[PDB]
Formats: C-alpha cells, structure tokens, sequence
C-alpha cells in the first residue's frame, strides 16, 4: 500500500518519488478531464500556497506514519529512549551536556520512525531485469509493451510463524523490533501486444551480503511466482522457490 | 516570450536560445571563455557529495 | 561527546575536592613553607629584591621554588626611578638610604593596585 | 565459503578471505575437518575455540540463526597423539561448550556447484554427502616417493 | 611554579615547528606534483588523489601537536 | 606576572618560523613549476592550478599560526 | 624540585619536533610516489602500499617520543 | 616595561629569519627557472613571468612578518 | 643535586632528536625505494629486503641514543 497519497489522481506508486520544481503548488489539482473556466475558482484564496503545502506534503506525511505506526511501537523506542530523555532533562540547567543527552534520543527516535515509515521499496531495476531473462516470460511480455494494472507492497504486521523463522524469537531483537521487516506483494502486468497479462507475487526480506554488520539487501526476493494468462493459456512461472532459497540465506534481524 | 522568461526567473541571458550568438561576441576575449549551458536556470543546483574511504571524497 | 566532557567537567567543579582538595592544601603551606624558607636564605639588598638569586645552587632552587621572589624582583626591575638609581650606583654616585627609601618598591606596588604591607 | 589453513600463492595483498571465516558465518551448516595423521598444524591451527566464542556472541542478538551445526570432523581417533593431558582438555573442554565430534571421518570431496562435501569413515568405509556453508579444513599432507625409494622413512612416511 | 606555568606558555610556542615544516612538506608536495604531473599528465586522477592523501597525513600530525599543545598547556 | 607575559610576547615572535618556511617552501615549489612547465608546456593551466592551490594550503598554516600567536599572547 | 619539573613539562614540548620532521618526511616519501607513479603506474597497488607501510614506520617514532614524553613527565 | 619592550624587541629581531629563509627560496627558485629555461628555452617569457610571481609570494610573507614584528613591537 | 638532575632530564628529551631525523630519513629511504622500484618493478624483492634492512640499522641509533639516555639518567 501507498502510505504517501494526496487527492492527486494520477501516478499513486510515484507521488512519493517524483520530485518537481514547483514554486508551490498547482492551483487544481490534475485534471482527468477538460473542465470549464468556472469549473475551476480564479485567483485563488488567500494564504493557499500554505494550505496546500499542508494538505499535499504535511498530511499525506503524517497518513504514512499514523499508517505504519505499528511498526515503531517497541520497547527501545517506547520506554528507553523517552525515559533516557527525561533522566537527563531534571539537570538540563546545571549544564548544557545534559540538554544534549536528553534530544539525542528524541532525534534517534524521528530518525528510526522516518526510515521506519516509508514505503518499501525495492529495487525494481532488478526485478525486471530478472523477468526479462526468463523465456516464459519474455515470450508474452516485453518492456516496449508491458503495462501495470495495479501495486501493492506493504510490511508484514508482528512476528511470522515461529517455525519456518526461528530467528524472529530473540528477545534482544524483539526490544528493538515490533515487527518483521519482510514484506509481501503482487504486480498485476498486461501485454498490449500479445495481450497476457499475469500476477508477479512476491515475497522479499532483508538478507546479509559479503560483509559482517551491514545488510546486504534490505529487499531480497526469496519467492518470486508468476501466473501467466493469455488469450486462452494459462501458466504458471516460479523464478524464485522459497522451500529452496530459504536453505541458502536467512533474514538480517535489524537493529536500530 | 520575454514575460516568459521574467516569469519562470531564467534571467540568464541566452540560457533557452540554441546558439546565444549575443553571449558568444561578448566572450570573444573573456577569461574562461565560455557561454551558459542550454536551458540553463539560476536555481537549479545538480552538486553531489559523497565519503569514501580516504578524505575529501576522493 | 560534546554531553559527556560538559558533564564530567561540571562534575569536577560541584565534585572533585574529594580526591584533589588533599593536594591542594598540601600545595598551600608547602608554597609558603619554601617562600619562608628563601628569605632566610636570599641576597636582599637594601630595598626587598632578590639581586644575587645565581650567588650560589642553593640560592637558584630557592629563587625558583618561591612565589614572590618573581614578583620582589620583577617589580623593582619594573619600576623606572629604581633603576634609574642603580645606574648612577654602578657609575659610582651612592650613599645612605632612609626608611622611606627602602620602601620605594612597596609604594610602587601599592599603586599597581598590589596589598603590601610594612610602609 | 570454503576456507583452509594456509593461503594459495594467486592471491594478492588486497584478498582477506582468511579473516571471513569466523565473520561470515551467518547460518548453516559448519564443518571443521582434520586429516589423517601425520598433518602439519596439530595445535597452533586449531580456531574452533575462538569461533565459539565470536559465534556465541552472534546467537545473542541474531547475527547467526539459531538453527546452525558446527561439529569437528576429525579423521584421527585423537587430536593430540603424542599428549594425552592436552587432548583430554581439548576433548573436556568442547564438551563443555557444546560442541560436537565425529571421529574416523575425514573429507574427501567438495563440490563448490551446490556446496556438498562428500564425507567419508574410515572406520566403516561409509561415506555421505553433506551441505555446508561454513567449511574449514587443515591442508593434508603427502609422503614424498623419493624418501622412500631410498629406504628412509618407515611407516607413516617419516624419517627414521 | 609560576616558572612551570611559563615554561607551559612556552612549549605552547614550539608547537608551531611542525606548522613551519609543514608549509615546507606541502610545497615539497606539490612540486613534485607539477614535475609528476609534466612527466606523464594522462594519469593527473591518481597523482592528484595521492597528493590531498599526503597532504592529509602531513597536517595531521599538525593538528595531533595542537592538541598536544593546549594539553601541556592545561596538564 | 611580569615573566609570563614576557614568554607570551615571546611565544608570538616564534610565529614567524612558519612564515620563514613558507617562504622557502614557496621558491621550491615554483622552482619545481617552471620545471615541470618546461618538461610539458602543453598542460600549463592544470601545472598552473595545482601550482597556487598548493600555495593556499601553505600560507593557511602561516595564518593558522598566528591565530595560535595573538591567543595565548591574550588567552 | 620544581626546576626539575620545569624540565619534564619542556621535555614534553620537545616531543614535537619528530611531529615536525615526520610531517616534512611524509610529504617527501609522497613527492617520490608521485613520481614514481608518473614513470611506471603500472604498480600503482605496490608502490601505493610500500607508501603506507614506510608511513607506518614513522608514526611508530612519533608515538615511541610520545610515550617517551608522558614516561619521563611522570617517572 | 622595559624589560617587556626587551622581550617585544628581542622578538623583533625574529622577524629577520623569514627574512633569511626568502633569500635561499630565492636562489633556489632562480636556480630552477634557468635549467628550466635551458631544457625548453622557446618560452623564456613564460618561465620568467612565473619566477617573478613567486619571488612577490615570497615577500608577501616577508612584509607579513614585519607588519607582525611592529606591531607586536607598539601593541 | 637538583640541577644536575635536571639537566638529567634534560638531555633525556635530547634523546628525541634522532628521532625525529629517523622519521625524516625514513620517508628519504621509502621514496628511494619507490622511484627506484618503479625504474626496475622486476627486482623488487631485492630492492624491497636492502630497504628494511636499512630501515632496521636507523633504529639501531634509535635504540642507541635511549640507550644512553636511561644510563645517563641514572650513571
Ligand atoms: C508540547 C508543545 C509542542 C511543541 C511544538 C511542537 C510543534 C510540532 C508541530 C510543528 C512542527 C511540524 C514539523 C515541521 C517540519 C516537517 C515539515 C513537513 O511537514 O514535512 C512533511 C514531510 C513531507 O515529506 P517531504 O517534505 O520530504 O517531501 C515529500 C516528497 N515530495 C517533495 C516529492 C512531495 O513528511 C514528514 O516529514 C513526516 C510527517 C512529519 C511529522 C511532523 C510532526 C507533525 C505533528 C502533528 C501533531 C498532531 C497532534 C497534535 C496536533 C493536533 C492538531 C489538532
Ligand atoms: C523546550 C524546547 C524543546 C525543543 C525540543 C527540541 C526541538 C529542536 C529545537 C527547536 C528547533 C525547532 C525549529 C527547527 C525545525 C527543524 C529544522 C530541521 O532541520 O528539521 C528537519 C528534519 C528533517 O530530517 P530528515 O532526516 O527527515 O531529512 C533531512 C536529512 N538531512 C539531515 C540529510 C538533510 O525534520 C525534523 O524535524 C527532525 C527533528 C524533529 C525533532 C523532533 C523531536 C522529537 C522526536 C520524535 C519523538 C518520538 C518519541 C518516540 C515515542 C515512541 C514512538 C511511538
Ligand atoms: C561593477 C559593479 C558590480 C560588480 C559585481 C561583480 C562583477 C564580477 C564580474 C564577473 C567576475 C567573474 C570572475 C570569474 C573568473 C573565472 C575565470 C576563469 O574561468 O578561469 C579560467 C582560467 C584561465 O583560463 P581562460 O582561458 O579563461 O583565460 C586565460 C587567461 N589568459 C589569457 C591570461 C591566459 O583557468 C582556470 O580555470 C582557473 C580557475 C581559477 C578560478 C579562480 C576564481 C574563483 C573565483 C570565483 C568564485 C567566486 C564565488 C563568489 C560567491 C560569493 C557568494 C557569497
Ligand atoms: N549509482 C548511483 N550513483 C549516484 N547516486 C545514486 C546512485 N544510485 C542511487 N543514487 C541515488 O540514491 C536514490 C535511491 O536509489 P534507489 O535505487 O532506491 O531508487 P529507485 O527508484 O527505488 O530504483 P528502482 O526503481 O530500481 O527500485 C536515488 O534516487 C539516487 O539519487
Ligand atoms: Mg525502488
């Protein structure tokens, strides 16, 4: 889900990204359709460019966080962080190292909450360069000709199933994380050449990568499924099998 | 198409014309010679930065 | 970093003389005791300075160990008429000096805003 | 993921490989193999102790899954052959961290394809194939030929 | 004690040395790195890099004596 | 008091140290240009830059230091 | 007594002056490789890492004076 | 007073080392410029507009210097 | 008694001088080594052994002069 939407009807999977060069903001927002002079308001009231800097940057901002808030309330950020800054803020004026002390979570906090927050995104370069190698699929679907449906990627709430990731059950990472940083979606895709469409499932989840603390995909796609129709066939393409990538690489259980 | 130029603030002469022939006879002995950049706006600023193993970038 | 040095700094100003005041009040009396103990021994001409601080080894410890042999010698130096004095005693114009006389550094330190005592 | 004892000479000074071991160890199965005595590095190339502790670290905040074997493979009957008070410390001492012995068995292939390594006991003659992800072994060594056409080492393949 | 106190001062003013031999080491630097540069100007990226990377460890060294400086001059 | 301030007063003449250096290091480092321009006069401009950056860096110590200079002679 | 003090704290100060002979070092040892780069960059790994090592080997004297300097500050 | 004027003027004199360092870069960046002007004499105007620039930089620390020595000299 | 203990102590810091001139000659050798390897990359085994075992006699005096400092400090 797109956690980022304002009441712009176009391009929702990249309302987020798309960064325009704007002064402010247009009068209306985009048309679907040629409207009439007085369909529209002239010279727009006064203060509007502040009223639309706050109903199109500031509130589909604050959606995204009340949106995915589950995934912020853990026991670092709930009572070690706060109770640390009010440890500090009793003797803020006996010297200005205590003021420090006492904002350096609250700033530590935003910043797990913002990176938190935002959308998943993956990296779809990757994606479709790993489709486009496949024959099944190329042999209905080509770049020139594909187009999307429809998009849905979101975080999976709390921790999995307690046998087919044993990882997630560690207390030390559970006093950091509420949730499980996996996450699952779908691509609808259609063909306007040979007129296919199918349904790219996905599930992806953070990996380590040739190095010791770092993660080296925070989007890793260790189920990657395609159900293929066609005019009258119908197949089903497994790019990614998760009973044979799940023996090879397990998750990176994120701290802070 | 001078309001045009006024109102979108590309107050750089010569910027949105292919050949600024205007900037280029009064660089004839500039130091530097060299004219704007093609639809070149005084706001826009592409600079990056990035921290490498050694220091200053590089 | 910024918080910890900011902290640990005010807790050696509230804090501290529990391990450090020791050291200090030692400092104290032994900053007089090697001051008592120069002017016993110490050249003193006929005005409070220390002119022969090198006179021997024991005179050169014991210039440097005080607190105000620098300060005797450094305001008699300092102060023009004083010197002035010793550059007619070395061409040979000398003579006897009066209790007022004796004390003309001690004026001299006065003015400077210095607490001397004995005029 | 294949690691030894010593460094091959086509490696450069910007390779570390041989410090990866113990770091990149984030799951699966571990395999420390010692061949057939006589093998050179009885004691001074046995890390298995210090893994232990920088991979019980791991466990405590996830680094490693908690669903990982590490056990010695080791082809002799006994780790020390000429002190037995050394290798009954050895031998208390991975029992009391936890850690698991096989013996008679030694390493026989390595498929780097699909990462199997093809087991071997001595004792039985029963061999089996096994995935790893984490495999360190000590070089085994080899009799020369021309110390014994000259007729001086006996046995094993050492000097008399 | 108030000689020590001088003395601290002082060293405070020797810290300076390596600021001399530093502003020496530099245009050492960077004249080697015009000849270098003349000799074979098609690499300028890897000699220009190593220069600013010496550079670094030439004030390095000033600054660690700065610190040391004001060290002394408080301990 | 009087012996301090003496030593401070002192401490800011041993600023001048670098400024010798510099100075030195200077003449070396458009020794080594007109060097190096002649080996190469094809590349004049990037000998050129790289010739006066290097100079910025070495009269940036000399101005660092007598910033160390007027502190301790008022601090 | 205090003399002697007095000493240890100049001593102390006297610990910069390899700071600043390993500053000017450390530009040289850099000048060659810039050099050396320019004739023959095909070793650029080799010589780049010979550069480090050497540098290492001077910091070594540096922290060796240092902790010489603390040792006979305090013994 | 005047044995701070004394120290203020011992200081002064410091101010004839740069003085000192400039006539050696001096000679040393003569020195450069004519093996310069002999391996590439086509441009023997080139090569000495640049040695004279160098030789300005030089004094520029040299003037710098004695704007210092006066000054801490009456100040 | 107490100046000859000084002085003692004094001629410790001496001891800091070759060091620094040993920090100094290294980077001297390390850059002969690296211009001298790249006109001759074949032989760097024998280039690069000559250099530390030079590297290794430089710290005899090293260890020589603090040697000589510890005895005199005390004999
Ligand atoms: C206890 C006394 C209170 C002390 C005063 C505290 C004031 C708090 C409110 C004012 C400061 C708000 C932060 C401004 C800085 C962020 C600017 C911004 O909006 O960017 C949005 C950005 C927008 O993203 P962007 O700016 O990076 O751009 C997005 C991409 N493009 C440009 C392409 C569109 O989103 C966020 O930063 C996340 C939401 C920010 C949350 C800010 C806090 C809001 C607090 C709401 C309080 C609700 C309860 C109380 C009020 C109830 C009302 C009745
Ligand atoms: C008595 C006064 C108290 C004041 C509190 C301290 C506030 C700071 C001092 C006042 C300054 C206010 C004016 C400055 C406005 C901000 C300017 C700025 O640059 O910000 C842009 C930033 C943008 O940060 P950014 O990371 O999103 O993007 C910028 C990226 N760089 C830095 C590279 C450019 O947005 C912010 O506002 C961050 C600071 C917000 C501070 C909020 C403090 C509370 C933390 C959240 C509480 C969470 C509690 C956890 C509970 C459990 C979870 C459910
Ligand atoms: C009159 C009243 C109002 C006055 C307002 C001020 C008007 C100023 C007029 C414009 C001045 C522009 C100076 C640019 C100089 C660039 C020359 C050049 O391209 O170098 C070519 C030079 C020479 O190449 P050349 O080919 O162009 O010229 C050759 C010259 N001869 C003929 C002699 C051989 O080569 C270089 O690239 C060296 C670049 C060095 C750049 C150093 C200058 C930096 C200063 C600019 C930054 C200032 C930013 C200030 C921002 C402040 C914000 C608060
Ligand atoms: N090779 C790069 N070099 C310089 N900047 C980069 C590079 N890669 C990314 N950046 C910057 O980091 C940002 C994030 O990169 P990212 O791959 O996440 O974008 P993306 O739109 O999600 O790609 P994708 O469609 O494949 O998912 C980019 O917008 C870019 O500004
Ligand atoms: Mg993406």
């Amino acid at each position: 889900q797109m956690g980022f939407s304002s009441d712009n009807p176009y391009n929702k999977r990249w309302e987020y990204k798309w960064k325009h060069s704007y002064y402010t903001y247009p009068r209306d927002y985009e048309h679907t359709e040629v409207r009439k002079p007085q369909d529209s308001k002239d010279v727009p009231p006064i203060y509007f460019a502040y009223y639309k800097d706050f109903v199109d940057r500031w509130l589909p901002g604050m959606n995204m966080w009340w949106q995915r808030r589950h995934r912020i309330f853990d026991k670092f950020n709930v009572y070690f962080l706060p109770g640390m800054s009010l440890f500090f803020y009793q003797f803020a004026d006996l010297a200005l190292g205590f003021k420090i002390m006492a904002a350096f979570p609250l700033f530590l906090a935003y910043t797990r909450i913002r990176d938190k927050t935002l959308d998943p995104d993956f990296k779809e370069t990757y994606l479709r360069d790993m489709i486009y190698q496949n024959p099944e699929i190329t042999k209905y679907f080509n770049e020139e000709t594909i187009h999307v449906l429809d998009y849905e990627f979101e975080y999976l709430p709390g921790y999995l199933c307690p046998e087919k990731f044993p990882e997630y059950q560690n207390k030390t990472w559970q006093f950091f994380n509420t949730d499980t940083a996996q996450a699952e979606g779908f691509f609808k895709f259609g063909d306007v050449e040979s007129g296919a469409t199918m349904t790219l499932k996905f599930k992806t989840m953070p990996i380590p990568g040739k190095f010791r603390y770092q993660v080296g995909e925070p989007f890793y796609f260790y189920d990657l499924r395609a159900e293929i129709k066609c005019d009258g066939v119908y197949k089903e393409v497994v790019l990614v099998d998760e009973k044979e990538s799940l023996k090879k690489i397990r998750p990176f259980l994120f701290l802070i | 198409e001078l309001e045009e130029l006024t109102e979108t603030h590309n107050y750089i002469p010569g910027a949105k014309d292919d050949v600024n022939l205007r900037g280029y006879l009064a660089t004839q002995f500039a130091w530097g010679k060299k004219v704007i950049s093609f639809y070149r706006h005084p706001a826009d600023d592409f600079k990056c930065a990035k921290a490498t193993k050694n220091m200053l970038g590089r | 970093g910024f918080g910890c040095f900011s902290i640990i700094n005010y807790l050696y100003g509230r804090y501290g003389y529990i391990i450090n005041e020791s050291s200090q009040k030692r400092a104290a009396q032994d900053l007089l005791d090697n001051d008592m103990a120069a002017d016993k021994i110490l050249f003193k001409n006929r005005v409070g300075a220390p002119t022969r601080p090198l006179r021997s080894l024991d005179d050169m410890m014991a210039f440097l160990s005080g607190s105000a042999t620098y300060d005797q010698l450094a305001d008699y130096a300092s102060y023009n008429h004083a010197m002035d004095v010793n550059q007619d005693q070395q061409a040979g114009l000398d003579s006897w000096m009066s209790e007022k006389d004796k004390n003309m550094v001690k004026y001299y330190q006065r003015s400077l805003g210095k607490k001397v005592e004995g005029i | 993921p294949v690691y030894a004892n010593r460094d091959p000479e086509t490696w450069r000074s910007a390779q570390h490989k041989y410090s990866k071991y113990i770091s990149n160890f984030k799951s699966g199965d571990g395999y420390f193999c010692i061949p057939e005595y006589p093998y050179a590095g009885e004691v001074e190339c046995f890390n298995f102790f210090v893994s232990d502790e920088v991979w019980k670290w791991a466990q405590h905040h996830g680094a490693l899954s908690p669903k990982h074997t590490f056990t010695i493979v080791n082809a002799n009957e006994k780790f020390v052959h000429y002190c037995d008070s050394a290798d009954a410390f050895i031998k208390e001492r991975l029992e009391k961290r936890g850690i698991r012995v096989e013996y008679n068995t030694k390493l026989l292939e390595v498929h780097q394809d699909g990462q199997k390594a093809t087991f071997i006991n001595t004792k039985t003659g029963e061999k089996s194939v096994r995935d790893y992800n984490n495999l360190y072994s000590i070089v085994p060594s080899k009799r020369q030929e021309f110390l014994d056409k000259a007729g001086l080492t006996n046995g094993n393949g050492l000097l008399n | 004690m108030l000689l020590v106190k001088a003395v601290k001062v002082l060293v405070m003013g020797g810290c300076m040395l390596p600021i001399a031999f530093g502003a020496l080491g530099t245009g050492v630097l960077f004249a080697g790195f015009n000849v270098a540069l003349s000799r074979n100007p098609e690499e300028t990226e890897s000699l220009f890099n190593n220069t600013l990377m010496g550079f670094a460890l030439i004030e390095t060294f000033i600054f660690m004596s700065i610190g040391l400086g004001f060290f002394v001059l408080f301990a």
